[PDB]
């Protein structure tokens, strides 16, 4: 445990996103350490509104050499029912510096536990692992999931 | 009624070093409650001798709390199980049962209307849950904590507020109902142990392990002040308790002292130094009416004296560990009950008034296997540290008394007239005369388990695993085997001569109590059936006509010697715990102890 | 004379009907090179071969290996020709009917046994305890089964299986003995650790109290002598190893203990019969032979049981082989001679005959 | 099952006792044959209706051997007075293992032969059979106030 | 400044928080005459003394020698007073709680360290790899640990411990170098063989084809210069020495290879997390530094694992000291100042404070 | 591996001794309790000793202690193979197992010891199903009754040949 403190804005954003105006709801959001590296703050200009393929424009928002936390409101259509569920994404590219990777990995629990009720976590360590839709579908519901983000898999 | 509970000597709270202990108080201000093992103890605050015990949890109970209406109590155990049970009736019938999360439960809080319960702890997927008491449906979400939550409190006045303190050095503040996260206060730098709202709700205080107490407003959560200025205590504060008038605060900390603070002016009103040893650390505190309770690390409960801070009004002692042995002795005109637990502590209780205390000085260091009283007013106790201690019963001081060291660990001890003691060890029988070892029966051909000495001080009956009781004669400084083999139905677990020496009662693991008549050649007099589990303890009533046997079936039977078919059935004298030992105060009072560290008295009517 | 074979998860016990104790008790393993060694021979070669369990949880998985184990039992252990003696076999609870048909086919075609019979291990233990209604907690080597039986009929919907058994206890003792510096890794040393577990381990009535008293207890320390002459010393691990039976969290398992599994199995039956099951709890199996396990089981079950209920844990002194002994008596009865599935009945009826005669 | 067949005397006794004075039997003991092939009636182990019957029946049970028993239990409730048959399987722990195994493995046959019985008592020690609480509970669920006249 | 100390099975690595590499890396041995020499002194003191490992396989067995090793670490290697610098210590997986409390008590009483902290080596390596879920194969000097960690929690029921490590590889290289005529028996020669192993040994993707190539040519031969100037040549022994990692039968051991141990530890977990564990296999420790070990591990696991599954082996370039480096980062953070166990908290909560503050 | 073959008579005797088939009580007394094998005069086959055997019927009527007499039949200057049907009893079972004994006293000639030790593996492999093996190289190693008990089960054996240890 690095000991960093999660800002209250993260918890408020998660609380708003978990429950279900529509044009202002958030589909994706990015978390990052502050400049002094003691708070998991919200990135100001890196988010997607529900009113505004969303997964493609979310993946390219991730930096290529730094680690980030994300909360994606992934929607999918299974055989028996259609459901939308939040996914906590830990983006830790291999090209990232050692210090950033270690600090983000050791402090992942501090933010994951503060957002109670989350059940799906995707740990993406490379661009191939995050661009891959099949792994996200498997994480969501496994073989039961047939269509993700409104498109067939 | 065949039997009736007369007095209950409650166990001391189970406290652990560095862990806060939570003591709850009733709205009516009559009984304060704590937990010990699987038992929840409600001790009368005015008279600590009077007490009640509720034992229905299958795991270790952590915290119990009275409902604001005062009719129900919710208690949670380490398995995440929460039980809401009635308190008006002595049965304590279960009302509701829930499992909010799969993990240890740390604190419980109620709303003013007494219909919503918030339970906090460390679950697998959550750290707290607030729900309706009659349905278990969630009426809010407890978020904002990434570690175990140690305390929780709910504002008792409108608007309702909720405050939680956890181990991430932060305290979360929620508004409701429905309870929604409002903000996290991170003023503290160590584990936040206790968070308590004032009775009027205008302010609430958070205490942590960094020695700081912070007073915040009870409605907005903004910081009002810090008690003591730079710091409140020289050590971690484990519990705080607001005064009933909501202007003074009582704090108990790990620096071996308690304090009374004037919250409105931020000044310390009183300072009570509790000691200078590790066991004197205070882990819990309570302020109910004029009673100020502080729980030490040893489990003793100190009634703080405002006028004389150095000396508390009362130091309620007792056993916080499972009691293994129990005996009685009539000194002067008053009867004392002496109980020894598995930590070496020996405690004496008044039979009538209920006042209890402990022998001064340092004594046994391990489990006290057996205790007995001789004709010279001395307590002979054989313990697991390979020691038999002769302690004078009038000085009540361990220093300067007799200690005899045995090479093998003793398991039972018995005494008789003439300064003769027979100590059974693991595969050995030892005779002590005038606190000196003078004979050993090492390699006796069997495994002795229990020993009884005839009241005449001539015959000794020793039981074994094989199920045979063997008779020895104490001649001079030696034991001579008489070649007599009394037969039982199984491995002998306890043997006890009658007070007049006319009968020898042997209990075995075959759930049978065989009484042999000493007068007619040690022949079998009667066999008593009715136990459905292994019998562990047996005692002889003073009238030489009845005897009481307690077993692993959580059952006690009082047998009449003349008629084996008539018996008094005490069912669950100590719930969920078998009776470890028992004795007789007189012909109508039976004292029973168990592993719940509690001593009870029963009036038996034939 | 008839043969009685009890196929356990870790040990197979074979003998002759009418005998007090089984003649042969050997590990139920099959070893193949890393040509085929079965039983104790596999233990005496160790690293050259890999060992496999055909019966790992009471249920047969590898029938080919079980054929070799049965051949080893009949020819190398019992030293008799199977075609001349009727064979009584015991089957695990919740055994699929296909396994019963395969077993009765293998007995009659491969070994040409003149007669055969299949019995439930739990009902055999219950009968050997002199009872017909009660719950049997058969804790063996690799599996533990809580089987409630009402009037000689096991309730399939209430039978509970827990993977915690003597194998996991042996592994736990093997792990905790390394904390004292002793190095137990090889297969041969696993049997030494098993012997230590069987000889020096006991169940404590109160686990935390036992820890508190054992810190300064002079009698807790015990010494065991290895086959090569070395002496190892074991202390609190005597009562820590079997405590995993009641606290599986010591092994990292999230499953419930044996007392909780027994209580859950009892609670899965009708309310009318729960009293009899509570009052007739029978212990069986090698794992339930720890000194003091009956008192601990009683204490733990009483906590979960309702306020007014009689809990009686039955621990007969012969519960280790009560499955076999109960069989050995049953096959030795003269009136039982008509209950043998004759080979002719097999020819007329086929593998399904066991579903009628053996029930 | 052991396959031991029950003789016709036992079923005749059960049938004529079931149908509802000094010649009638209140309780009867069944034992195993010397050849160990049939359930027979023990000679001097019967109680006549004309002749506390339960205590004498309990003393009638052997200490070191297993037996079967049919008892015409008489329990009176607040609503009415009900008389019903009960089957008792005496199997003391002190009995030899062979007898216990044979009696247990050959209990379903005799009980199923005696069709029409409901209450079954399974006594494995003297404490389970001497008392009256469990027998009253078997006869009536939370409704028995006394059994065989003697108050509970 | 804080001190980060990694107590390896054979090598102790100490340094200051914020540094890229540990300042001192010295053998974790204590030598006594056949008064007491600890560390590199014991190696450079001739064979007139016997060597003992207080930590031999990750678990401390002799605390008296561990105190000597820590004293040598603080005063002779780091050259600092422990009473002025907070110390971060690393513990092996499956470390008993009693050892953890004893370590805390020794740090706070014998050395009077103002602050103290305990971390697990496997989770530190996984965090340094930028991951929270995955399996860490930490192969050190005396012990190899396969630790599957899911969301930062190591699964105790699936952690596997193997006695195969770099010490046995060095001994095997000493044994097989005598075939060519080179006699390496003394400890001074043992260090030379260790250097040869660290500089010239590599893992062959296909052992049999590499052996055939070595026997059919001389391209794999390499020359090493001894400290006294003599030049020795080595051939197939370059890949035969590390091959014992995948074929322990070369050393006569029963246990399976590192790939098979990793597969067994993965298969002991839940099915839902096996896919995540397979694709997040992180290598750490000095032994895992052989060139080509990652490809061989990937091939062997892919052979063992089902075809549909994806196998990814992580071999970061810093994995040799990944346990230390991550710790050096963790203790260097400004937010970690509040995570230290202060001495005031120690002499307020006893050694049990390590279970609440850490872990 | 000296290449010495095992004669068919020895294999037949071992097969009859290992597996006990149902037979008349007069035929049970004809079973072999202990048998001795030696080398042929041409040292090419392992033949069975003519008069060096013990029958089950002789045990209890004429032979009070089968093991003592069996040890007595062992020559003190030559090497032999022996098959002994030891009936012992442990704390939990009553077992009857075959023991292969390789008698090779130090006073025997070097040639006989070498040939018997080299060819022991072949005959032991041909005698499938035997677990216990007792290697005796002196009279003190095999005369006592505790060595057989230690080899059979170790310290768990409480009775041997119907008599307590
Ligand atoms: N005296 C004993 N005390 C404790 N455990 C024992 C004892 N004897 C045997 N066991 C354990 O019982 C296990 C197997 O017993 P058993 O019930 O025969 O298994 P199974 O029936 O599954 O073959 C062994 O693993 C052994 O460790
Ligand atoms: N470059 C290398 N190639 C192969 N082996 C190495 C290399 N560097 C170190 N080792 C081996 O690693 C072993 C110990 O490394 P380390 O992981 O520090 O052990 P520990 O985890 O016990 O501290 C040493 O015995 C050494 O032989
Ligand atoms: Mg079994
Ligand atoms: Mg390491």
């Amino acid at each position: 445990a690095s000991g960093v403190a999660v800002s209250d804005g993260v918890i408020k954003v998660f609380n708003d996103m978990k429950v279900r105006e529509v044009k202002k709801r958030k589909k994706a959001v990015l978390f990052c350490l502050s400049e002094d590296k003691k708070n998991i703050i919200l990135e100001e200009g890196k988010e997607i509104l529900v009113g505004d393929d969303p997964y493609a424009t979310f993946v390219k928002m991730l930096p290529d050499k730094d680690c980030r936390y994300a909360l994606y409101d992934a929607t999918y259509e299974t055989k028996e029912s259609k459901k939308e569920d939040l996914v906590f994404i830990f983006w830790a590219p291999e090209s990232a510096p050692l210090k950033s990777k270690m600090i983000y990995a050791s402090s992942k629990d501090a933010i994951k536990k503060k957002l109670t009720g989350i059940k799906h976590e995707l740990q993406a360590n490379c661009y191939e692992e995050v661009k891959d839709r099949c792994t996200l579908a498997e994480k969501l519901g496994g073989s039961a999931v047939i269509s993700l983000e409104g498109k067939p898999l | 009624m065949p039997y009736e509970i007369k007095k209950v000597f409650a166990s001391l709270p189970q406290v652990e070093r560095g862990v806060s202990k939570i003591i709850g108080g009733d709205p009516k201000g009559n009984n304060f409650l704590y937990t010990n093992g699987k038992c929840v103890i409600l001790r009368n605050i005015d008279n600590p001798a009077l007490a009640d015990i509720y034992t229905e949890h299958a795991h270790q109970v952590v915290v119990a709390k009275y409902a604001p209406s005062g009719f129900y109590i919710a208690s949670g155990d380490v398995s995440g199980k929460l039980r809401i049970w009635d308190t008006t009736q002595k049965e304590h019938l279960l009302k509701y049962e829930y499992q909010p999360f799969a993990g240890k439960i740390k604190d419980i809080a109620w709303t003013e209307d007494s219909k919503r319960i918030a339970v906090v702890g460390e679950g697998r997927e959550k750290f707290g849950a607030v729900f309706l008491w009659d349905s278990g449906s969630s009426v809010g979400e407890i978020t904002g904590h990434n570690k175990v939550i140690n305390s929780v409190d709910i504002k008792q006045s409108r608007p309702y507020r909720l405050a939680t303190g956890s181990d991430d050095n932060c305290a979360a503040f929620f508004e409701g109902p429905p309870f929604k996260f409002k903000f996290t206060i991170g003023d503290h730098s160590r584990f936040v142990n206790c968070v308590r709202f004032s009775p009027d709700g205008n302010r609430f205080a958070t205490a942590s392990a960094d020695g700081q107490i912070y007073i915040y407003d009870g409605k907005t959560g903004e910081k009002v002040c810090a008690l003591g200025g730079s710091k409140a205590h020289d050590g971690g504060i484990y519990a705080i308790s607001w005064s009933p008038d909501s202007t003074h605060l009582l704090s108990a900390s790990g620096d071996k002292t308690s304090k009374i603070w004037d919250v409105s002016v931020n000044s310390v009103v009183s300072t009570f130094p509790m000691g200078s040893t590790v066991l004197d650390q205070q882990l819990g505190c309570l302020w109910q009416k004029d009673h100020l309770l502080s729980v030490s690390l040893s489990g003793y409960i100190n009634y703080l004296d405002r006028n004389n801070p150095s000396k508390p009004l009362h130091v309620i002692k007792g056993h916080s560990k499972s009691i293994q042995c129990l005996t009685v002795h009539k000194n002067g005109g008053k009867s004392y009950i002496y109980s020894g637990s598995h930590d070496g502590h020996i405690n004496y209780w008044d039979s009538e008034t209920g006042e209890n205390d402990s022998f001064a000085g340092k004594g046994h260091t391990n489990q006290v296997s057996r205790m007995t009283v001789d004709e010279s007013g001395q307590l002979i106790s054989c313990s697991m540290d390979d020691t038999v201690r002769y302690t004078s019963l009038m000085l009540r001081d361990y220093s300067g008394q007799g200690v005899v060291k045995l090479d093998v660990q003793p398991k039972c001890v018995a005494v008789g007239p003439g300064g003769y003691a027979v100590v059974v060890c693991i595969g050995q029988i030892v005779l002590l005369k005038d606190q000196r070892k003078c004979f050993s029966i090492d390699n006796p051909g069997y495994e002795p388990e229990v020993v009884a000495v005839h009241p005449g001080g001539d015959t000794v009956a020793i039981g074994g695993v094989d199920g045979n009781v063997r008779l020895y004669s104490i001649l001079g400084t030696t034991l001579k085997d008489e070649g007599k083999l009394l037969e039982a139905k199984g491995p002998v677990t306890d043997v006890a001569y009658s007070h007049d020496g006319a009968f020898l009662a042997v209990c075995d693991a075959s759930k049978v109590v065989t009484v042999f008549s000493v007068a007619d050649g040690y022949s079998e007099n009667n066999v008593f059936y009715g136990h459905h589990a292994k019998i562990v303890c047996l005692a002889w009533s003073p009238d030489n006509e009845h005897f009481a046997s307690g077993g692993m079936d959580m059952m006690v039977y009082v047998w009449t010697l003349s008629d084996p078919e008539t018996r008094v059935k005490i069912q669950d004298a100590h719930r969920l715990h078998h009776v470890s030992s028992l004795a007789w105060l007189d012909e109508h009072t039976l004292v029973t102890t168990s592993h719940d560290a509690s001593v009870k008295e029963w009036t038996i009517t034939y | 004379a008839a043969l009685v074979v009890d196929n356990g998860s870790g040990m197979c016990k074979a003998g002759f009907a009418g005998d007090d104790a089984p003649r042969a008790v050997f590990p139920s393993i099959v070893g193949r090179p890393r040509d085929s060694y079965v039983g104790d021979e596999a233990q005496s070669k160790r690293g050259i071969l890999t060992l496999k369990y055909p019966i790992e949880h009471g249920i047969v998985t590898n029938w080919d290996d079980m054929e070799k184990i049965w051949h080893h039992t009949f020819y190398n252990e019992l030293r008799v020709a199977p075609e001349e003696h009727p064979v009584l076999l015991t089957e695990a609870p919740l055994n699929p009917k296909a396994n019963r048909e395969k077993m009765t086919q293998i007995m009659f075609e491969t070994f040409n046994t003149p007669a055969m019979y299949v019995a439930i291990q739990a009902v055999l233990s219950l009968y050997a305890s002199g009872r017909t209604t009660g719950i049997v907690m058969d804790s063996g080597d690799g599996v533990t089964h809580t089987v409630p039986i009402y009037e000689g009929y096991a309730l399939p919907h209430a039978i509970l299986r827990l993977d915690l058994a003597g194998r996991d206890l042996t592994d736990y003792l093997m792990k905790i003995l390394t904390e004292r510096g002793y190095s137990f890794t090889t297969t041969a040393e696993r049997e030494i650790v098993r012997d230590i577990k069987e000889k020096l381990c006991y169940v404590a009535l109160d686990f935390e109290q036992e820890m508190a008293t054992a810190a300064s207890s002079s009698s807790l320390e015990k010494s065991y002598e290895l086959p090569d002459g070395q002496v190892i010393t074991i202390g609190n691990e005597r009562f820590r190893c079997p405590e995993a039976l009641f606290q599986p969290s010591f092994l990292g398992m999230e499953s419930a203990g044996i007392h909780e599994t027994t209580f859950n199995s009892i609670m899965k039956c009708d309310v009318d019969i729960r009293k009899d099951l509570y009052a007739n709890t029978v212990l069986s199996g090698g794992t339930t032979m720890y000194p003091g396990i009956a008192d601990r089981m009683q204490k733990e079950i009483t906590a979960l049981a309702p306020s007014t209920m009689k809990i009686k844990i039955i621990a007969p002194p012969e519960r280790k082989y009560s499955v076999w002994i109960g069989g050995s008596i049953l096959a030795s009865l003269s009136t039982f001679q008509q209950m043998w599935i004759s080979k002719q009945e097999y020819d007329e009826s086929g593998p399904s005959i066991v579903h009628r005669k053996c029930f």
